[PDB]
RNA sequence: UUAGCUAGUAGGUGGGGUAACGGCUCACCUAGGCGACGAUCCCUAGCUGGUCUGAGAGGAUGACCAGCCACACUGGAACUGAGACACGGUCCAGACUCCUACGGGAGGCAGCAGUGGGGAAUAUUGCACAAUGGGCGCAAGCCUGAUGCAGCCAUGCCGCG
RNA sequence: UACCCGCAGAAGAAGCACCGGCUAACUCCGUGCCAGCAGCCGCGGUAAUACGGAGGGUGCAAGCGUUAAUCGGAAUUACUGGGCGUAAAGCGCACGCAGGCGGUUUGUUAAGUCAGAUGUGAAAUCCCCGGGCUCAACCUGGGAACUGCAUCUGAUACUGGCAAGCUUGAGUCUCGUAGAGGGGGGUAGAAUUCCAGGUGUAGCGGUGAAAUGCGUAGAGAUCUGGAGGAAUACCGGUGGCGAAGGCGGCCCCCUGGACGAAGACUGACGCUCAGGUGCGAAAGCGUGGGGAGCAAACAGGAUUAGAUACCCUGGUAGUCCAC
């Protein structure tokens, strides 16, 4: 009760009991939520009241009454904890990777059906790359080449050589941008690379396993550009719920099959065991490479293997 | 083991009443003698015999209603883990006075009924409910 | 439950 | 989640000592003494007749009444006297405050009230020896904040409008 | 002063708490899981006797509520008067001192207990019958009670002590029988792996499917010969033995208990157990050996989003023995 006045703010963090809420000018003021909120995440501007100072001066929190409509959303199911969203009103998200402790492939694929979706646009950003050689940077480089063919920029950096920096930077300015990826592939030291903030804390850092990477970093913490727009830090996150729409949308989730949709024989194709598929023409033709289709019947099979008990939301 | 004989002639009693025996046979001693001699007294048995010399055995004729048991319940008081004692006037009865307290004091075994005519107290063998 | 046990300690009383 | 404690310690002799017995004290002799039935150490506590609770057995507690012990700013000591190691007796040390001409002295409300302070919280800076009890004195008489009273405090009980 | 006479006129003299159930008492309105309420149960997001207010009522009374504290309820530290197979709880097991307890017959003692008496248990408080202050509270007479302790005189059934015993308890001897009881020392034959030789050829191996791995230096398979290691198929079974954990090829040596039969014999020699004492699955630790197979960590391949686990190919410590 006895609470303040009511403006608009931007929520820096989510600590279950209460949040982090920044004022309209830069002030750190933590505040807890309304019991009828469904949901809040990392960096949606709500209307909130800062209590009242009890002492003149020292104030313990306010309250968060409402929240504004969401532009975007990243909701992904679990089991067994349904459809959560984790960051909301955004307009570019980055995708975060390192070549250790692995680089996999179909971690890049889900999270391009996921923004297909949402009408965002992903980069790709590759770490730690000053371990490797020219001839194993070479062959990275020519497994990227396939991800600029089909549109996406990608920019290999490295935090602890501070190359390609700069470019990062121009077009990531005046947007909102999720470091999206695994645990321990680099997320924290390219926030310290990139914003010069505060080093008292910086952050915690702790990725040391024999073969595997530790999330050590929670789930979002916000920040500002020196130039302008905000980041948004992912967890280490290993899941991919596709408990959404129908594999028509798994079809749309791929910017080059956009184009070679409508080409093949019948009017309804798996495009796996089917005679005819022009799809399966461009493939081995060579336009499409090979370990982009192989992996795309794997996700047409593990939707044969996540279905079977059932979720909805 | 057999250090209560008193505790466990009333064991022999309660066992063959309920279960309908007609008659029980158990080792004999003095002071078994003394008690069931009271208890043919006041109606609860029917008679008792001894029999060997050098093995004192006991027997007693058990008693029935309409084939139930007339000894509904007897309760061993005192015990040689725990001696109970009281006076001429803390005597305590059975039943508000139905049942009888076989009580042994220096003029022989008699009930709490028979010790106030005598006036005496002593140790409380067991409540013959 | 025993007397001869109460004798060495008594009911510890809470 | 305290197991060993203790050398005047345990006992004996003799001397000394107090009103009285006694390691109470001293020299000597003996090595015992205490203790799992709690010695010793640590912490807490005035105790009892009782009160309260409970059908009783038990349980909690010790204000007012009465009995006893201990204490009288802290510590220690002795005198006086039948009786004190002495609340309003003394001496010494220490602490605190007061007086001072600076060298010194004065003081002990856990007595009746009363003030400061503490704390949720507890009273008038009153009257009288009329009675009771005690002290002194041959008695008269004097003294007694014991006590008898009175006021304040719905603080409790009881009764009435 | 109490008390009493006389005067005036109902004039000077009633409130607080509760009202869903517990627990005495019901409607209405406002409010909208917000505000609040609350000792418990839990009430209130569109009809709340539970919130706020009104009407009405209930329980008390010059008092009424709340908070704090103690006991009772609570048999919820259970002597009266509780439990321990699975709700909390029987030490992993055994030996055994102190302690507790003890068959049966007689005598003695009178310790415990019981009977009686004396002295004492201050008064007050409580209880009984009264008295008194107009009543009550309160004060007070006597009695009861204070279940206590001490001493003396008695009784001897039971308990204790002493004395003499007795045999059914507990033990001893003989004749026997069963057993993976333990310790020590040998020995057997399959099977596994290693090695030697012979014949012999393209896969062996492994899995849901594959792969790592192995093999033309001839694997695998088969046969002959040798070495090493550990375990004992069938018998073999809610079968046996051991205090328990446990204990299984056969044979010898040393040794433990259990049980049955016939009598003889000692005469309660007994039960139980705080501390104390010893045994005690497997893992692990220290020292020195030993090394097949299995197998933490770990190596490699699949699996997967990742595989750390599962699955597979290897493999150290350990598993073996002494201390
Ligand atoms: N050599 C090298 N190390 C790098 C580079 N970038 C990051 N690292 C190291 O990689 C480790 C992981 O970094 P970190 O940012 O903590 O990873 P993360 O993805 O944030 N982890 P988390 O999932 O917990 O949030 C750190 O020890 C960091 O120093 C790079 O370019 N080169
Ligand atoms: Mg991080
Ligand atoms: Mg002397
Ligand atoms: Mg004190
Ligand atoms: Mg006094
Ligand atoms: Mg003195
Ligand atoms: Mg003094
Ligand atoms: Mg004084
Ligand atoms: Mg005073
Ligand atoms: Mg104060
Ligand atoms: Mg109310
Ligand atoms: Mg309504
Ligand atoms: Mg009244
Ligand atoms: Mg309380
Ligand atoms: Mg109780
Ligand atoms: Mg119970
Ligand atoms: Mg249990
Ligand atoms: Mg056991
Ligand atoms: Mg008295
Ligand atoms: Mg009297
Ligand atoms: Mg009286
Ligand atoms: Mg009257
Ligand atoms: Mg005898
Ligand atoms: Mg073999
Ligand atoms: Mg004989
Ligand atoms: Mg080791
Ligand atoms: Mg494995
Ligand atoms: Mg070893
Ligand atoms: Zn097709």
């Amino acid at each position: 009760n006895l609470f303040g006045e009511p403006d608009e703010g931007i929520v820096i963090s989510r600590f279950g009991m209460h949040a982090d809420v920044e004022s309209a000018d830069g002030d750190v003021h933590r505040c807890n939520i309304r019991r009828t909120i469904r949901s809040l995440v990392t960096g949606d501007r709500v209307v909130w009241r800062p209590g009242k100072p009890a002492a003149e001066g020292v104030n313990v929190k306010g309250i968060v009454e409402a929240v504004h409509e969401r532009t975007s959303v990243l909701t992904r199911p679990d089991f067994y904890d349904g459809v959560k969203p984790i960051a909301a009103n955004i307009d570019q998200i980055v995708i975060v990777s390192a070549i250790l402790p692995e680089l996999s492939l179909n971690i890049i694929d889900r999270y391009l059906v996921a923004c297909e979706t949402l009408q965002i646009e992903p980069i790709i950003v590759l770490n730690k790359i000053d371990l490797l050689d020219d001839e194993g940077m070479a062959f990275v480089n020519e497994q990227m080449d396939i991800y600029r063919n089909i549109g996406y920029r990608v920019l290999m950096v490295s935090s602890h050589t501070q190359d390609g920096l700069k470019p990062l930077e121009e077009a990531l300015t005046g947007r909102i941008s999720i470091f999206a990826g695994q645990s321990g592939v680099g997320k924290s030291s390219l926030l310290n690379a990139l914003l010069g903030l505060q080093k008292e804390i910086l952050t915690n850092d702790i990725s040391d396993n024999s073969g595997l990477g530790q999330h050590t970093t929670t789930a979002a913490r916000l920040y500002h550009f020196p130039h302008g727009g905000d980041v948004i830090d992912s967890p280490g996150v290993r899941e991919f719920g596709l408990w959404h729409l129908e594999p028509e949308q798994i079809t749309q989730g791929f910017v080059e099959f956009h184009d070679y949709l409508g080409l093949c024989k019948y009017r309804d194709c798996k495009h796996d065991t089917d005679p005819g598929c022009a799809i399966r023409e461009a493939v081995e033709e060579g336009k499409i490479a090979e370990t982009r289709f192989e992996n795309y019947h794997r996700i047409l099979e593990s939707m044969a293997q996540v279905k079977t008990r059932k979720n909805f939301s | 083991s057999m250090q209560d004989p008193i505790a466990d002639m009333l064991t022999r009693i309660r066992n063959g009443q309920a279960a309908n025996k007609a008659a029980v046979t158990m080792p004999s001693s003095k002071l078994k003698v003394a008690i069931a001699n009271v208890l043919k007294e006041e109606g609860f048995i029917e008679d008792f015999k001894v029999e060997g010399d050098t093995k004192p055995e006991l027997e007693l004729t058990l008693k029935y209603f309409q084939g139930k048991a007339v000894v509904e319940s007897i309760q061993r008081v005192s015990r040689p883990g725990l001696r109970i004692y009281k006076r001429k006037d803390e005597l305590p009865k059975v039943m508000a006075g139905l049942g009888i307290a076989v009580v042994s004091t220096s003029k022989g075994v008699m009930t709490d009924r028979a010790a106030r005519q005598a006036g005496l107290g002593g140790e409380i063998i067991c409540y013959v409910a | 439950a025993t007397v001869n046990q109460l004798v060495r300690k008594p009911r510890a009383r809470k």
